[PDB]
């Protein structure tokens, strides 16, 4: 449904950003855009809600933003550690609530 | 620590059926809506089925509006998922998940808060 | 075809009169009468917030989500409509009146509930 | 911009002061003032009843599905809305009242039975 | 559980006994019971009046399209539905009812005048 | 015995009109709802149109829909239905039926219990 | 809209059984099932409705069932006189009020 | 003397947005609904949009329903529309109409009665 | 949407009919068709409306009718002045509000 890319990368200390783009009657109408952290064979964390807030429990390295009908997840100080399968997903009203993306695999070098 | 355990059941065949439960505990169940989030072996997430606080409310996605029937008990903090006529596309992950929506009187959610570990359920 | 004409038939035939009825409950020496007036509109209020509670203001004839019970009545529906009068049918569930009533009462709150959270 | 402010305003006009008329119709030495506050309160509930029958009940402005007869004023829509007033108007058709009166409830009572049906 | 039973509960709580209230808003020597009478009809003719006027006729919750403004009360939803009483409520905004009533009114005439011109 | 005649048309050209109608006996006609019931001469039975005893509400199945008319008089005895446009695949058989819906403070139907032998319309 | 086989038989005194399968949002949802009886030539009879129940005016040798979406109607003590093409038909709700079959001819042997 | 006087944009890139506007004299300009009609350089008339006198019903063909904002300011009689997204599809000569709509205690009007002289909007 | 020929032509003086054809949910269901004359680079003006109707402001040569889906417009005493555009709209219902065909570009002889 929603599109976002395979295989980004960067080193530690390197920031990176993964993008999430959709349509107008989705990311373009509402304000309800989260991300979710999966590490392989792990359920899903959510990590980003409401497009920036992010809940407690998560480090301040990880941040949300859009524009139009794109949103992106930005992760600052990027360690090791944050290898992980990260999804967006968002609210598209009320005959289909939700939608995702595939999965991005996010590799630190 | 809120906890989300599936017992859900394992492999059939197609066109029977199978039924998921979810327990859950260290939160007042009661207070939250929840749903059911599904993940083939080789895909990312699909939302299912989403069920009101109270029971009353119940959405589904398309492709499984005919065959799946959402339920809760709130006095055995119990969530459950009946699925029929199985078909082998639905082979996938079913993870229990708290969120997906809010009661009016409360701020809005439309995100996910919590996960469980996810039951496998697999058609042949 | 009056007021009352319709109580000698059955309740199918009955329910087609519904207006004839409703429009004839409204309208020292003296008061006797002045208290039979404020009583008669208090009576009437009585009923229609009644109807108000149970989601029923504004209409005679009212479809409810309450699933008739055939502890209260297992009568058909054929031996009902088409063979008892109001009055026969009045007497027979009375007993059972009280439990109806509570019961529309709940359904109704569940349902107003469940538009304002459909409406978020 | 107060009480029968528009009443020489009008049709097209007046109709938009309908809520301030609404609020002004509710609210031995001291017997007469009760007889006049409870023949008021009659009234409106007369009033109000009838809405009901017709299937307005709640609402100030009511579309029916009655047709208008050409026989009870076969004035255009700019003669009736865009000039003459209200009080013309009613002194034009007060010959039909009881008989558009009459149509209305017919036809709510035929909307009941058919939104009955379909339910079934 | 009874009459007012929920007054010293939270406004989240608070709006699950609405009918337990509701019901009981209704039922020389004597004519000053008289005057109560009367006059307690009188006060709830213009209750329900008020709720026909902004569209909520036949309802104990009613949505609006009047949105909330800030400047009456800038508390969020978790404290005023959970931490805060209704009667509590009642005294923080009771200097805006008369702005928040007059908005409901111009909304609902509003809102019967587009309904109109679709049925067109 | 209850008995339904059909007395309907013939053979019509294509894009034209045609009327048909049943005359019912033999019952009390305004207890029961009617329909029609096609059957193309190669074919088996359609369910074409529908109205309730009262005469007030009609159901049609979409291929008819925005073409035909069914109506109904209770004190003549009968039920009509006028087609228009008539289009070469409406060639068939058209049966007058008893049944197929009740009202309200009925027991259900939903078959359909008497039928009539059918008009045969042709279309050129 | 719904299936039935073709050319069901067998001789007199033998039972057989004609199916009819449908879909979940028809057979499947709705206990409104009927069978009609057509003699070449002749409108349809009646001869089970409500998926178990006969008419009067037909013998107890024809009786229906259901399971799943799948309805049938089975004749026992079968007749030279059961020679028909046999319908199902079924109300499958408000948009689509009535389906039926294609024909069985039923012949006797 | 009724006229119409569009003073809108010029060439916008694909993906933009650009608004148009429409000032109307000689008649109550309250009075009356307004609507957009678009006529492509090589094609026909296009219904597009349609606006009530008071500025709160607004319809819109399918096509741009996800894209275009129509509206209204009775005290300066003034027409607008805003679109965004811009398609190339959408170059067209916008004109700036009175009419299509009437008002319930109104005659009916269900034309249009005055043009203007419409804006060349062109989408790179 | 609408069907209406191009290259309606004839000499001063002597009539000429465009047709416009539509669908039964259209102009077969609603009264509500007119004519508008567009000369080239020109706004349209109003000729017919509510099928048979012609503004103030408009000859008397013009003239609608219709009958089943199909509407025309008479032009009479063609003048060499009445070269334009032709078009026909419709209402045609509150989803879809209206329907234009392609001009007719009527030429005079
Ligand atoms: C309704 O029931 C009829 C038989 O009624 C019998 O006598 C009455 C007084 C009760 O005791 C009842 O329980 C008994 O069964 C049937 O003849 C009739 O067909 C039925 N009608 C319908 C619509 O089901
Ligand atoms: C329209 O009116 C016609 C004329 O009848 C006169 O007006 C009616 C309303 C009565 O007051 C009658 O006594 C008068 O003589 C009727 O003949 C006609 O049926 C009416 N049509 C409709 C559709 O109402
Ligand atoms: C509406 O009527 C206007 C006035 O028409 C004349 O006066 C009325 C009182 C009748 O006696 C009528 O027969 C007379 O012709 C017209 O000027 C106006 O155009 C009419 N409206 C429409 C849409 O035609
Ligand atoms: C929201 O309120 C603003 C302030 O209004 C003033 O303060 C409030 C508390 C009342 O006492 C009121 O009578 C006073 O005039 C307004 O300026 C603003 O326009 C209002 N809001 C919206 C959303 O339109
Ligand atoms: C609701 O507000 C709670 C308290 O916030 C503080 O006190 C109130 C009375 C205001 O003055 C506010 O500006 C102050 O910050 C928060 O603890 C609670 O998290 C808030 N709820 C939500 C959903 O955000
Ligand atoms: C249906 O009724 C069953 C038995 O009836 C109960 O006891 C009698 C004496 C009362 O008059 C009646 O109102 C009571 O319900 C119950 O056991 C059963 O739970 C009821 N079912 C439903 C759905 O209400
Ligand atoms: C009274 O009963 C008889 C049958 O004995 C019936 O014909 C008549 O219509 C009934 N009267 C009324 C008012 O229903
Ligand atoms: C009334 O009930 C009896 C029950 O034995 C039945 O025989 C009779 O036909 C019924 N009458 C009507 C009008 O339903
Ligand atoms: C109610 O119950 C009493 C028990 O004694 C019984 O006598 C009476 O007839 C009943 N009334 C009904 C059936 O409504
Ligand atoms: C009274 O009529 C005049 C026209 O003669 C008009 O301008 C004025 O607004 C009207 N006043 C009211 C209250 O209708
Ligand atoms: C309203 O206008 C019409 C048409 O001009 C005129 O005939 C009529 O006399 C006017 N009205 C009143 C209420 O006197
Ligand atoms: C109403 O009826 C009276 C009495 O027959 C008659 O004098 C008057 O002219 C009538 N009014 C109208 C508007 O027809
Ligand atoms: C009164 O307050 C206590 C907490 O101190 C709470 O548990 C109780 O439920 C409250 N009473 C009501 C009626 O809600
Ligand atoms: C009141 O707010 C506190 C947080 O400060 C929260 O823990 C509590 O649950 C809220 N209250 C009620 C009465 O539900
Ligand atoms: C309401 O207004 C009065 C002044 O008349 C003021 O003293 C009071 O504090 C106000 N109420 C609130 C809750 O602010």
């Amino acid at each position: 449904a929603l599109t976002q890319p395979p295989s980004v990368s960067g080193s530690p200390g390197q920031s990176v950003t993964i993008s999430c783009t959709g349509t107008s009657s989705d990311i373009g109408s509402y304000n309800y855009v989260s991300w979710y952290q999966q590490h392989p064979g792990k359920a899903p964390k959510l990590m980003i809600y409401d497009v920036t807030q992010r809940p407690s429990g998560v480090s301040d390295r990880f941040s949300g933003s859009k524009s139009g009908n794109t949103a992106s997840l930005t992760i600052s100080g990027l360690q090791a550690d944050d290898e992980a399968d990260y999804y967006c997903s968002a609210y598209a009203g009320r005959q289909t609530f939700y939608i995702f993306g595939g999965g991005t695999r996010l590799t630190v070098l | 620590e809120v906890q989300l355990v599936e017992t859900g059941g394992g492999l059939v065949q197609p066109g029977g059926s199978l039924k998921l439960s979810c327990r859950a505990s260290g939160y007042t169940f009661s207070s939250f809506a929840m749903s059911w989030v599904r993940q083939a072996p080789g895909k990312g997430l699909e939302w299912v089925s989403l069920i009101n606080d109270r029971g009353g409310l119940t959405f589904y996605v398309d492709s499984v509006k005919g065959r799946f029937t959402i339920s809760r008990d709130n006095s055995k903090n119990t969530l459950s998922l009946q699925m029929h006529s199985l078909r082998d596309g639905d082979t996938a992950v079913y993870y229990c998940a708290t969120g997906g929506m809010s009661s009016a009187l409360q701020s809005s959610k439309y995100y996910f808060d919590f996960w469980g570990q996810g039951a496998l359920v697999t058609v042949s | 075809l009056g007021f009352l004409g319709a109580a000698g038939s059955t309740m199918g035939a009955a329910s087609m009169t519904l207006t004839v009825q409703a429009r004839n409950l409204l309208s020292h020496w003296g008061i006797k009468q002045l208290q039979a007036r404020v009583l008669a509109v208090e009576h009437y209020l009585r009923d229609q917030q009644l109807l108000g509670i149970w989601g029923c203001s504004g209409k005679l004839i009212c479809c409810t989500n309450v699933p008739w019970n055939s502890s209260w009545s297992n009568r058909n529906l054929s031996e009902i409509w088409d063979n008892m009068t109001w009055l026969q049918w009045d007497k027979e569930i009375s007993n059972y009146t009280q439990i109806i009533y509570g019961l529309l009462e709940e359904s109704q709150n569940q349902q107003e509930k469940n538009e304002q959270d459909l409406l978020e």
